[PDB]
């Protein structure tokens, strides 16, 4: 079943939670002080959703570096190969340049994240439900729900890469204005415009002889970033997604797979009126047998009422004098099962003034004018 | 294949034509531009990025997006019709291709 | 500045080995650093043969591989092609061309018996 909270104080729920998992908590909150009358409260928490503002850097290329050597006033030379979109040149001659060029991803960089929950809140007969963030807690009269913080492999300034079709890892280190092979992000295509070239920092080696023929050699770096990244995949967090979104310049979806974590607290306030907000499965009837007294300002009135009890050996609680659901007096009672006969003391009102015996938002068909002051 | 061009492309004067070339290593490399007039040798047009030989007319002009490369004509005159191949290298790095050729009728 | 001229034997009987010239006039060979052949049969288009930019070993289109040899001296100061066992398929026009900037007016050859 759904266990009970005597609330003797205010409830408080501190925990974390799987970004792709929900929560629910729903318990009966019953009246602190002797009495077993109860307010029902259910949450219920919705998956995280991961919203992120971007830059779209463009695609991101796989690519081979081929070297070439070439002996003959160097000058000039026009090589086969001087219309390779990457190539660096530098009698011998040698020449790098990038062939089997073939894109792998579009990457974006991160601006600003920002991590939803949809909170839905039950307390009593109200209903109220929200998306909330670390910046806007849920607020009701008698329930808080904040969002601590979230554990995250995502952070501002990361770049995030995704495969085609959008597979994802996260990069905490992406090259932006130099670029050197073999750097995470080395070949790019931003805008499509163009095309971006890296460089190659590495030295040519003229190895130089006879008969043996002379050979360039590069010692800088020949492995492509994508290859390195694959080579050492481990070092890299992966992502998948789901229920994707993509706005151009913002990406909002949801993560599938464990992942993230956030914390929760949900606190629930001790000040309740567990009268008219809340249950009790006894019931009670109320009628007004007499009165005596004066109304409005002096001695005041005495109304007596019959009250009985069903359902329930005893029961702790007031009896009001109202008229028209303004209240004038209350007297608190231990009603047993059956019949009861409870006076209330009040004060104040008016000559057109029909006191009824009331609980609650209930009170008798029968009401009684009191006498005047004069 | 592994550079194909579309056979025939008609275009009316004072219009702007545009002759695309496709191929796996158009990505890889920029394609040359190559205008042949009936009974003639070849003449070089576009080569790298834009670059492109003097005597050459303002209106010829080099594109390049993804595996495909165009050689754009605004404002078509009747001397320009004639054939226009495609070429770049090799995706082995070690042979010259040309494409199908593409027959430009001026109107 | 030179100036590129081709010739050939005109017409030749199949299975006979193919030669033709790339003359250079008005400067050296070497002046210009790569040399290449191509060839199109008539109502065709073209078909790169063979380069070479480099003084230790040309490149060749792998159909044609074998079949056709490129070679460049100084002391005639030419362009040379040799295809071996030649059929009804070789007949083209076969132009020379340094830089694939400048071409000579090609020189016909046809494949007939
Ligand atoms: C999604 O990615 C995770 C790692 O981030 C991987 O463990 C999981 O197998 C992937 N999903 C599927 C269906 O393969």
């Amino acid at each position: 079943g759904v266990g009970s909270v005597p609330m003797h104080t205010d409830l408080e729920l501190d925990f974390s939670l799987t970004s792709s998992s929900k929560y629910t908590y729903r318990r009966k909150l019953t009246n602190p002080l002797e009495e077993a009358q109860s307010i029902d409260l259910h949450i219920e928490i919705e998956e995280q959703t991961i919203g992120v503002d971007v830059h779209a850097l463009g695609h991101w290329f796989d690519g081979r570096l081929n070297l070439k050597t070439s002996f003959h006033a160097c000058t000039k030379y026009e090589y086969p190969w001087h219309t390779a979109k990457c190539h660096y040149e530098r009698c011998t001659a040698c020449g790098l340049y990038l062939d089997q060029l073939k894109p792998v991803g579009s990457a974006y960089k991160i601006i600003t994240i920002r991590y939803s929950r949809r909170v839905c809140v039950q307390f009593g007969e109200e209903n109220l439900c929200k998306i909330i963030d670390m910046n806007d807690c849920f607020v009701s009269r008698h329930v808080k729900v904040c969002i601590i913080g979230t554990v995250s492999k995502f952070s501002q300034g990361d770049t995030l890469l995704f495969f085609g079709p959008l597979g994802g890892l996260i990069f905490k280190h992406w090259c932006t204005s130099t670029c050197q092979f073999g750097d995470p992000g080395d070949i790019m295509s931003p805008r499509d415009k163009g095309f971006l070239c890296p460089e190659f920092p590495g030295s040519f080696r003229k190895k130089c002889n006879f008969a043996t023929t002379p050979i360039c050699e590069y010692d800088g770096n020949m492995v492509s970033g994508y290859k390195k990244v694959m080579a050492t995949i481990d070092s890299f967090q992966s992502f998948n997604t789901s229920t994707m979104h993509f706005t151009d310049e913002r990406i909002e979806w949801k993560d599938p797979d464990g992942m993230l974590r956030d914390h929760i607290n949900i606190l629930v306030t001790k000040d309740i009126d567990f009268d008219n907000l809340g249950e009790n499965p006894c019931k009670i009837g109320l009628q007004t047998s007499s009165i005596e007294g004066a109304w409005g300002s002096g001695v005041g009135f005495t109304l007596t009422c019959l009250v009985s009890l069903t359902e329930c050996p005893t029961f702790l609680t007031s009896i009001k004098a109202c008229d028209k659901a303004i209240c004038y007096g209350a007297e608190s009672v231990t009603l047993t099962r059956g019949q009861n006969t409870v006076k209330v003391s009040g004060k104040g009102g008016h000559s057109g003034s029909t006191f009824r015996c009331c609980h609650g938002e209930d009170c008798s068909q029968i009401g009684l004018h009191a006498a005047a002051p004069h | 294949s592994e550079l194909t061009q579309d056979p025939a492309v008609s275009v009316a004067l004072g219009q702007t034509v545009r002759i695309t070339c496709q191929g796996d290593s158009l990505r890889s490399y920029y394609a040359s531009w190559y205008q042949q007039k009936p009974g003639q040798a070849p003449v070089l047009v576009i080569y790298g990025k834009n670059n492109r030989p003097s005597g050459i007319p303002d209106r010829f002009s080099g594109s390049s997006s993804g595996n495909t490369a165009s050689l754009t004509i605004t404002g078509a005159q009747a001397e320009d019709e004639a054939d226009y191949y495609c070429n770049s290298r090799d995706s082995s790095g070690n042979h010259n291709v040309f494409g199908g050729g593409t027959k430009l009728t001026v109107l």
